[PDB]
RNA sequence: GAUGUUAGGAGGGCAAAUCCGCCGAAUUUAAGCAUAUAAUUAAGCGGAAGAAAAGAAAAUAACUAUGAUUCCUUUAGUAACGGCGAGUGAACAAGGACCAGCUCAAACGGUUAAUCCUUCGUUUGGUGCAAACCUUUCGACGGAAUUGUCGUU
RNA sequence: UAAAGCUAAAUAUAUGUAGGAGACCGAUAGCAAACAAGUACCGUGAGGGAAAGAUGAAAUAGUACUCAGGAAUGAGCAAU
RNA sequence: ACGGACCAAGGAGUCUAGCAAAUGUGCAAGUGUAUAUGAUUCUUUAAACAUUUUACGCAUAAUUAAUG
RNA sequence: UUGUGUUGAAGCGAAAUACGUGAGUUUUCGUGGAACAUCUCCCUAGUGCAGAUCUUGGUGGAAGUAGCAACUAUUCAAAUGAGAACUUUGAAGACUGAAGUGGAGAAGGGUUUCUUGUCAACUGUGAUUGAACAAGAGUUAGCCGCUCCUAAGGGAUAGCU
RNA sequence: AGCACAGUCUUAACGAUGGAUGUCUUGGUUCCUACAGCGAUGAAGGCCGCAGCAAAAUGCGAUACGCAAUGAAAAUUGCAGUGACUGAAUCAUCAGAAUGCUGAAUGUAAACUACACCAAUUCCCUGGGAAUAGUGGUACUCCUACAGAAA
């Protein structure tokens, strides 16, 4: 029934038997329940549960590692970019919108709108 | 009839599987039933 | 004529005009013709009329699960940063 | 009441109450502790867990103490060791409560319960 | 100028209540009908946003003058239009809501484009458990640009 | 001071999602749809488009048992 | 002459705009606080309250195509 | 405003030495099983039905009536079964009469095929039958097709509108 | 053991038929407030799946009525089984992971699971050792940059 945070440790080669194990086990309980049988048919959720589970563990790993060699390098595959609406991928980044032709920068230095309570 | 593709096929697969009924069990916890010949799926 | 307008025509209806409608789903493809009746299936575009508000009810965004749309609803109320987990423990 | 984010109308709070997850079910089946418990924790009421030991108040059954056998969160009701009662067929099951209609006396207590005893401290 | 599965990017479709462009009827009213009316509406086609559009005067006034746009109260069912029939019909001022101004081009700076971007980088920081982000200034190697970038008003 | 350009606010919202209200409707009403409803079903098709809520406090009380019946059912001195 | 086999339920002068008359009510050469503001106004409160420490409407004057 | 309700509300049914000219009101008994009035005043309206070839739903008389008459035609015995003119088997008698209710396919249908069950409805008489209902099963290709070619034609590329 | 003619019509009582009335109400409606876009990072829409016994809807996507993580937190139950004595049974949350075939659909197609061509691709172990015909890519228009050819 192996939970996820005994799996996190694993390395992904031993992940990997592990996963075709369950597989192979998943594929038995079928088989039996296609031939005339109704013992260990309620055991068939709990390996796929199980399996899934690995699933899950490997891909975070995966990824992780993926994550690890595309560090930075300015473009990143698509995946490993930053999901988000594409609207807002569109759209200018803040600093950008912010970025005041020079002119109207030194008026702002020179004239920001003050504090001024009034007496 | 005796020649259909394979989409056809399995629509009309999906369509008998859909015809059977209320597992019985379930009822201790149908009305879209359809017989071949009264209501055609109109594919 | 035995074969008339009425009865006796009615059993020379064989041979669809329409069949299924990939894309819609819906039993309007017209094979002859290779465009579909409702939606315009060859034509990008998805061929709804202001004048068939019936229609436009029965195949709008809310009618069938939203597989990802749904999944993004919620997210601009968390504001959580995308690639973030919460706190383990 | 008084906050607006929160809402009277009747219909919408039965829903809610009808239509609640496992959680909010949970919650909403309180039982009032008797006078001893009431002394012993700043506790009021608590939700009822499997082996508690009820006194039921109201009901047919109005005096009847008992060990919880099984707490139901679709229905809403408790059952209670020898709140017995047979169906036309003769089988021998336990008659529902509702947790307004108990008070509950000997505790089921558990780390859980011990936090929530705290935290009410 | 073509050409590239060259490197990097963008558009396409869905949805529409409000919104912006076109396109565009007729029923209807006139006790008929033809201009009118319906209506710069419906439908059609296209395009946006959390709002859109408008907007910083080639404006109104004729005053002791006001001072971008929008919206509300009004002006006003008024001026006006109209087989002067049916019917249609604003604007300024006035009272408010809200109030925000601006930059290109042109002029000027050649004792030198000061600009700008792509790729490759380099090393201080900040929050995060990580993931990512956040900023920091520093060069290169490319190009772009004198058919004009940047500063000055 | 036309023939280049930008710009927040007050404004609108019968769409969607989420809230909250009502001198509103109360199952022939109210959305077409209180229910596996844009579902079933009809139409080649564009489209058209329903009906259908309520046992009881509790079925963890949904009709045990006996007799008559081929069975459905019926009856009970029997039963919730 | 037409409609009505029967029964149950549903089923038809309404709501807005602006004008008028009638009548009630307030105030009365005035009247209406319009938008909007303000409050120690905030379940009800989308009401109620208030009106800044010469707005506008209709009326108070008519008449003329008109300068008047 | 000032009240009635599980010592039984609304409703409904039948009434009543009842009241009202009348719309109605009121009360009794029964059923019913939870709400209900306010006439103290006035507020509000999707406010009152016999008609609309009204709408919707239901139910009648017609009426156990019309009718269940194309395709020449059935009969005997036995079985199965609660029950057999129309299920099965046998024996007759018949018909279709290779332009066939025969074999194969296309379109269309879509599991109707098949076995085992089986009868609430349906199979306009019956029914143990069934194309009904339920449970399972069943479609095997290098050669049969599609897949390739082009046809009448279609949709596009370039432009051009 | 007897006696009512029968039918038609009427009234009352007690039933059938039907679903009115009344009572409800997880629904609608209206108004108010609030935010407000999804998509080549493959959208909406459509198909096909996915449960031990599973049709619909609901949920989900070959990790398929759910996985991880977080916050609850002892059950779940029709049976089977799975769990507790807290990453576990169940809820909510949902940011991680994943997301079949399509569809703008985009390699050509389309009543095809038809067909190209280019990369062979993928995993494991710290440069080898394993797999699988599997996996990607290739639309049109456009922009910046580069390329080597054209006048
Ligand atoms: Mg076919
Ligand atoms: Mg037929
Ligand atoms: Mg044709
Ligand atoms: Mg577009
Ligand atoms: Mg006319
Ligand atoms: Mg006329
Ligand atoms: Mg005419
Ligand atoms: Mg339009
Ligand atoms: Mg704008
Ligand atoms: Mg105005
Ligand atoms: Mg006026
Ligand atoms: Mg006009
Ligand atoms: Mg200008
Ligand atoms: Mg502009
Ligand atoms: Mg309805
Ligand atoms: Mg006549
Ligand atoms: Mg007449
Ligand atoms: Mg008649
Ligand atoms: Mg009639
Ligand atoms: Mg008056
Ligand atoms: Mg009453
Ligand atoms: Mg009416
Ligand atoms: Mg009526
Ligand atoms: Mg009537
Ligand atoms: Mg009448
Ligand atoms: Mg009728
Ligand atoms: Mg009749
Ligand atoms: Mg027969
Ligand atoms: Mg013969
Ligand atoms: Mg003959
Ligand atoms: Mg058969
Ligand atoms: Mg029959
Ligand atoms: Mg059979
Ligand atoms: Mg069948
Ligand atoms: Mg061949
Ligand atoms: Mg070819
Ligand atoms: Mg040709
Ligand atoms: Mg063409
Ligand atoms: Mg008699
Ligand atoms: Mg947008
Ligand atoms: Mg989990
Ligand atoms: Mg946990
Ligand atoms: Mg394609
Ligand atoms: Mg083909
Ligand atoms: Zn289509």
């Amino acid at each position: 029934n192996v939970k996820a945070y005994e799996l996190r440790t694993l390395k992904k080669k031993e992940l990997l038997d592990k996963l075709d194990e369950l597989k192979k086990e998943l594929s038995g309980l079928r088989i039996s329940k296609a031939l005339g049988n109704s013992a260990k048919n309620s055991k068939i959720h709990g390996v796929r549960k199980n399996v899934a589970r690995v699933l899950t563990v490997y891909n975070q790993k995966r990824k992780m590692e993926l994550r690890q060699l595309y560090k930075n390098k300015k473009f990143k595959p698509y995946n490993l970019r930053k999901k988000l609406t594409k609207n807002k991928r569109l759209q200018l980044s803040p600093k950008q919108k912010a970025a005041m032709t020079l002119r109207q920068k030194k008026k702002v230095q020179n004239f920001p709108q003050r504090k001024y309570l009034v007496v | 009839g005796s020649i259909k593709r394979f989409r056809l096929k399995q629509r009309l697969g999906k369509c008998r599987r859909q015809n059977r009924p209320v597992p019985h069990w379930y009822r201790l916890k149908n009305t879209k039933r359809r017989h071949w010949r009264r209501t055609k799926l109109g594919l | 004529g035995k074969a008339g307008k009425g009865t006796g025509s009615f059993g020379k209806r064989n041979g669809k005009t329409h069949f299924l409608c990939l894309r819609c789903g819906k039993r309007s493809y017209h094979l002859q013709k290779k465009k579909c009746a409702s939606c315009g299936y060859p034509s990008a575009k998805k061929r709804r009329f202001n004048w068939s508000v019936k229609a436009k009810r029965r195949n709008t965004t809310g009618t069938g699960r939203c597989r990802y749309i749904k999944t993004l609803r919620r997210k601009l109320k968390n504001k959580f940063t995308e690639g973030s987990t919460p706190k383990p423990k | 009441k008084f906050n607006k984010q929160k809402s009277s109308s009747r219909r919408k709070m039965r829903k809610a109450h009808f239509t609640a997850p496992a959680g909010l079910r949970r919650k909403i089946m309180s039982s009032k502790l008797s006078k001893e418990l009431r002394l012993k924790y700043k506790t009021r009421s608590l939700p009822v867990r499997k082996d508690d030991e009820v006194l039921i108040c109201r009901g047919h059954n109005h005096g009847r103490e008992g060990k919880v056998v099984k707490i139901n969160r679709k229905r809403y009701k408790i059952y209670v060791e020898r709140v017995t009662r047979e169906k036309v067929n003769g089988e021998s099951t336990f008659i529902g409560i509702h947790p307004s209609n108990v008070v509950l006396t000997k505790l089921k207590v558990d780390k859980n319960r011990k936090k929530i005893l705290d935290r009410k401290a």
